[PDB]
């Protein structure tokens, strides 16, 4: 009998390439478009695996439109730190196989603060030693974490579901461990890590907006991004916008 | 929209 988290392994998309060119001198200007032009691919890969994602579906068609234009940084950010434990044990920002940001290059102009943000996230993987299945289980209560304060078209469908995969990180759990000795504690730990990615990636959206509005600065988005930010940007800039927490702030 | 369209394809 086939079990929620072996399908999450299987769904889980495989890891795209930049393209990036060495050839051109870096310039902080080219770095965040070419980023920008990764980023957008990895959300429609994000989209695909949502639409395969066991329950989805069940939701009205406008809150899976809602879900992931508030929730894409999060699930970004996340997978990103993923990538940068396992290929560098958080040491580099793992982009892509084909665009690794190491220390050296985090000094263009823009670049070092909003890449020791992207670290911070990449350290607590390593902090907690997250397993892929906890990484898994997580990144799907990340598509489930941010929603309108007014609330969703489909709200009973919509708790089943989180209901559901809370349960499904508490199994993560128990499979990592030998015993029981302690999984309250582990929950506990992985539920906290889930609670600080609002204000994680928080300045990377924030920055995220800046050049998204900012002409002036000439950072490329493409067309799906563009779409996507220019109907989160007002929602969340208005506090119409809530993080569903586990813990009292 | 971009989204939209690709929430409803194949
Ligand atoms: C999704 C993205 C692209 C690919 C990836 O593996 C992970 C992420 C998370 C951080 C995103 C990034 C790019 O899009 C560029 C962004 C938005 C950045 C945060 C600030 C940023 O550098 C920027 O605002 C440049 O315009």
């Amino acid at each position: 009998a086939p079990t929620l988290i072996s399908l999450l392994e299987v769904i889980e998309p495989e890891v795209l390439y930049s393209g990036y060119d060495s050839t051109l001198p870096d310039t902080s200007t080219r770095l965040m478009s070419t980023l920008n032009r990764l980023g957008g691919r990895q959300v429609v890969s994000a989209v695909k695996w949502a639409k395969a994602l066991p329950g989805f579906r069940n939701l009205h068609l406008d809150d899976q439109m809602t879900l992931l234009q508030y929730s894409w940084m999060s699930l970004m950010a996340f997978s990103l730190g993923w990538r940068s434990y396992k290929q560098s044990n958080g040491n580099m920002l793992c982009f892509a196989p084909d665009l690794v940001i190491n220390e050296e290059r985090m000094q263009l102009p823009y670049m070092y603060d909003q890449c020791q943000q992207m670290l911070k996230i990449s350290s607590e993987f390593v902090r907690l030693q997250v397993s892929y299945d906890e990484y898994l289980c997580m990144k799907v209560l990340l598509l489930l974490s941010t929603v309108p304060k007014d609330g969703l078209k489909s709200q009973a469908v919509f708790d089943e579901i989180r209901m559901t995969y809370i349960k499904e990180l508490g199994k993560a759990i128990v499979k990592r461990e030998g015993n029981s000795s302690q999984n309250w504690q582990r929950f506990y730990q992985l539920t906290k890590l889930l609670d600080s990615m609002h204000e994680m990636v928080g300045g990377l959206l924030q920055f995220c907006f800046y050049t998204f509005v900012n002409k002036s600065l000439s950072v490329e988005f493409p067309e799906m991004l563009a779409e996507i930010i220019s109907n989160q940007l007002p929602k969340f800039k208005a506090g119409s916008v809530k993080p569903l927490l586990f813990h009292q702030k | 929209s971009l989204l939209k369209k690709l929430l409803l394809a194949p």
